[PDB]
RNA sequence: UAAAGUUGCUGCAGUUAAAAAGCUCGUAGUUGGAUCUCUCUCGGCCGAAGCGUUUACUUUGAAAAAA
């Protein structure tokens, strides 16, 4: 079930059994890598890059075409953000909640949701620090949550 | 013109290379076999009066070979009468590291060089045009396993004869019984 | 029941089931080539697209994102592949 | 969450056997699950089974002969010694005439009788009778 | 049937099935009877696969024939629709009929008036003949039932998928079961049509009789 | 059922359910022993021989006795394939 | 002390008999999904050589007062 909710949903992607590049896909691995570089230059996260490649250009899974993952490709060339996408989005949501709570001190549900979001941020930060993706001194602070981004 | 991996060319290996050296010129792929180099070639009996020929291609060129192998194979089967020709890559299996070891490999064994990954890649190269759409392993009462492979339904009647040689080649290379079928459901 | 053959289910039963609950899971989605009167080149559209795919050859949208399958535009012919 | 997938497999087999079904779908598959099933099959308790390969973690369809009274797991996997093996088969097996305790030892996964023959203790996985 | 051509289902049987409405089930489907239907119509009526009906009818005929003493087979019908069809059947095959109310204790109370010990049990409707079906679970009594799409299959060993609602269908099913039992036994032949007409087994409400005279 | 000398010491050998291969107890009064008459190949008449199926009371209670007998007959050549 | 499966690791109980915290987060703690098959010691079977990749486990072998 959900980490911070009582729900238990089954929604997710179902990858096909085949791992081969599709028949319709004529793009070479280098072509897809250049497309990924251009999309990242446009200012998109790996999730958005994969979504756009799947929707318009058409790739079942870029890992099957290029042999690498989107974040791995971006790091290989070097375009990845300092902090990972999920952690950045969690911090952005926390900043938005705190900004709302400044003018909505009566909102006792936003405070509860902010506690949940901060807990998720702390768990993710601990995991990423374990994997050396974050500095061992990296810390999430309310005074610096927006100030760092 | 071959570059044998074992440093020991054979008569049939040299013969296969000579047939390739020909194709290269009198053909439609002068712009192909040029670098498309092989490393070894074996001829094994698959059962009954038929046999088969397995061409061992180096890994980094396989894709290039796979671009034209279907065109190449069709000619070699012509050049060798009733003998099927199969391209599999020279994938090497590093032994599983043990606590009792030697200076076998100081670094971590890559997953591509494990036995299971190499065997699966061998099974995938054994059937290049037809794809693997499903795999099953039936563990029989005697503890003996049997691999059943589902192939593409569109290439059914063109490769159904290639059965009984794919199984033979797989049993020669990996030592596992395998069957190939084409289920009704896509 | 009590003797249902789980190794070889019918294709109708497999399609009826949830995509993740099948014997071997497969997506319900697909890719299509769409022909537009205002263009001629092939553009591949995912059936469940989340972005507004645009026609390169004109100023018309190709499909609109929906909760599920994308809403293909009128006059553009979609052909599913594979 | 899901821990010790062998417990899930054995519980699924036990439940399907109690209901009188002829086949059971075990998922996920695992090396320990397959070894336990092989040990159970060599004694005629479970019969044939087939591993469905999906590219993430296989499933197993197990044909069921109605010879199984109970297949269970022992959690945590206590490290049992040979001298302490007998006590275990007093606690888990119906009689001394039938029923097996499955151990995982340095020589592989096998029943208590084969562990005694090979002169090796190990860690108790489960039992079936 | 056993895939024998001699025991295969003939044209006239199919025509009688279609005339009587035997292929038409109800709007509800029991999950135990799902293997006997073919498709659900646009109006929600389930079509009963007539081939499966023939196979189950022949299996029931074999089960009845195996009972050496013909009287040891007991045929029950509490609904009026199957009363006369039962009474004819018992006369045609030698079975013992219970048409009307089944008094509880018939099978399990040794000290009783109509205490019988049948070796086989045949009923018209498991929903309407639930008392003999439940009682057969006390005396090791195997059961044969004429089951609709929504008929429960508890204590039913041979379920014959048929329309057991309409009088024409019930009468035809009982008549065909009697005919097949006779043909299997040896009496009457399968080469010439049976002299007994299916309408003999049909239930006739008093309104139709008052119309006839 | 046999001692070291190989003598059968059991009072009797109980029937096993034809479907579940489970022992039918001495007091399972809901269990049945169906006899299905065999039929000549050319005349379709009773040969005098039959085939017997023992069904336990639990399977009868669950309503799966009909499918059980049908499966046994199908696998036994009495009910035609499909 | 056993009886006491009335201290329950084996092996109890928690709807109504005694009992699940009002609810959620959260640290230590506990538990954590598939997956990897130039060592053989000197005179063309003969003394030397150790992070031989640590562990747990398990099976040997020594060393373990008598009463």
């Amino acid at each position: 079930g959900r980490m911070h909710a009582p729900g238990k949903g089954l929604s997710q992607s179902a990858l096909p059994y085949r791992r081969s590049v599709p028949t319709w896909l004529k793009l070479t691995s280098d072509d897809v890598k250049e497309q990924i570089y251009k999309l990242a230059k446009k200012g998109l996260t790996p999730s958005q890059i994969g979504v756009i490649l799947r929707d318009s250009h058409g790739v079942a899974q870029v890992r099957f075409v290029t042999g690498n993952k989107i974040l791995r490709i971006l790091k290989s060339k070097g375009l990845a953000p300092d902090l990972p996408e999920d952690l950045y989005h969690l911090i952005k949501k926390a900043v938005a909640v705190r900004k709302h709570l400044e003018r909505n001190r009566k909102d006792k549900d936003a405070k509860f949701r902010l506690i949940l979001i901060e807990s998720r941020i702390h768990r993710l930060a601990r995991y990423y620090k374990t994997k050396r993706v974050l500095p061992p001194n990296w810390k999430y602070e309310s005074s610096t949550a927006s100030a760092l981004v | 013109i071959v570059k044998p991996n074992g440093e020991k060319p054979d008569e049939f290996e040299s013969g296969i290379s000579q047939a390739l050296l020909e194709l290269e010129m009198n053909s439609d792929l002068k712009a192909q076999l040029r670098e498309l180099n092989i490393t070894a070639a074996k001829e094994i009996e698959v059962g009954g009066g038929r046999k088969a020929i397995i061409i061992f291609v180096p890994v980094p060129q396989l894709k290039s070979f796979q671009k034209i192998q279907v065109r190449l194979v069709r000619e070699l089967e012509k050049k060798f009468s009733g003998k099927h020709v199969v391209f599999i890559a020279q994938r090497r299996i590093l032994p599983k590291p043990t606590r009792k070891s030697r200076t076998k490999n100081k670094q971590k064994r890559p997953r591509s060089r494990t036995l299971t990954a190499v065997h699966d890649a061998i099974l995938e190269d054994l059937v290049f045009p037809s794809e693997i759409v499903g795999k099953r392993i039936r563990v029989k009462l005697d503890g003996s396993r049997l691999i059943k492979v589902h192939l593409d339904k569109a290439q059914q009647n063109n490769v159904e004869h290639k059965v009984e040689t794919f199984s033979g080649v797989y049993k020669k290379l990996t030592g596992k019984d395998v069957n190939f079928e084409f289920p009704e459901f896509q | 029941p009590l003797a249902k053959d789980l190794l070889h289910p019918s294709p109708e039963e497999e399609k009826r089931k949830h995509k993740k609950k099948r014997l071997v899971q497969s997506p319900n989605s697909y890719f299509m080539d769409v022909k537009c009167p205002g263009c001629y080149k092939i553009t591949t559209v995912f059936s469940h697209a989340q972005t507004v795919v645009l026609c390169v050859g004109c100023s018309t949208v190709l499909c609109q994102p929906t909760g599920g399958k994308a809403r293909l535009t009128e006059g553009c012919s979609f052909r599913r592949k594979q | 969450v899901r821990m010790n997938v062998l417990a899930d497999a054995l519980k699924s087999i036990n439940n399907a056997e109690k209901r009188g079904k002829r086949q059971v779908l075990i998922r996920p598959c695992s090396k320990v699950i397959v070894r336990f099933l092989t040990v159970m099959m060599k004694h005629g308790y479970i019969g044939e089974f087939e591993i469905i390969d999906d590219h993430r973690a296989g499933k197993i369809v197990v044909n069921l002969t109605g010879r199984l009274n109970k297949c269970g797991v022992i959690s945590p996997r206590f490290d049992v010694q040979l001298k302490d093996l007998e006590k275990w088969q007093n606690n888990l097996l119906p009689s001394r005439q039938f029923g097996f305790i499955v151990l995982t030892t340095s020589a592989g996964i096998m029943d208590h009788e084969e562990a005694r023959r090979k002169h090796t203790g190990g860690k108790i996985l489960g039992f079936f009778f | 049937s056993g895939a024998l051509d001699v025991l295969q289902m003939k044209e006239e049987d199919v025509l009688k099935f279609l005339a009587a409405g035997t292929h038409l089930g109800g709007t509800n489907l029991d999950f135990q009877m799902e293997q006997y239907i073919y498709k659900r119509k646009s109006d929600g009526i389930y079509i009963i696969n007539l081939k499966r009906t023939w196979e189950k009818l022949l299996l029931a005929a074999r089960a009845i024939v195996a009972i050496e003493n013909p009287a040891d087979v007991s045929v029950i019908s509490s609904r009026n629709t199957g009363q006369r069809a039962v009474l004819k059947f018992a006369a045609a095959t030698g079975a013992t009929p219970i048409a009307g109310r089944f008094t509880p204790g018939t099978f399990t109370n040794q000290i009783q008036a109509a205490f019988r010990e049948p070796r086989l049990l045949v009923v018209t409707d498991p929903r309407a003949d639930h008392q003999p079906l439940t009682e057969a679970s006390y005396v090791n009594l195997p059961t044969i039932a004429l089951c609709n799409t929504d008929s429960p299959l508890r204590y039913v060993d041979i379920a014959i998928p048929c329309n057991n609602k309409g009088a024409h269908s019930v009468g035809l099913m009982w008549w065909m079961l009697a005919r097949e039992v006779l043909r299997m036994r040896g009496t009457i032949s399968r080469e010439h049509p049976w002299e007994v007409m299916p309408d003999l087994y049909f239930y006739r409400d008093p309104e139709e009789i008052e119309k006839e005279e | 059922m046999q001692n070291d000398a190989g003598e059968f010491v059991d009072l009797y050998v109980p029937r096993k359910c034809s479907a579940s291969n489970r022992i039918i107890g001495a007091k399972d009064h809901a269990s049945i022993q169906m006899n299905v008459a065999e039929v000549d190949k050319v005349t379709g008449r009773f040969n005098g021989q039959f085939k017997t199926y023992a069904i336990c009371g639990a399977i009868r209670r669950m309503g799966e006795s009909d499918d059980s007998i049908l499966r046994l007959a199908k696998a036994d050549g009495i009910v035609s394939k499909n």
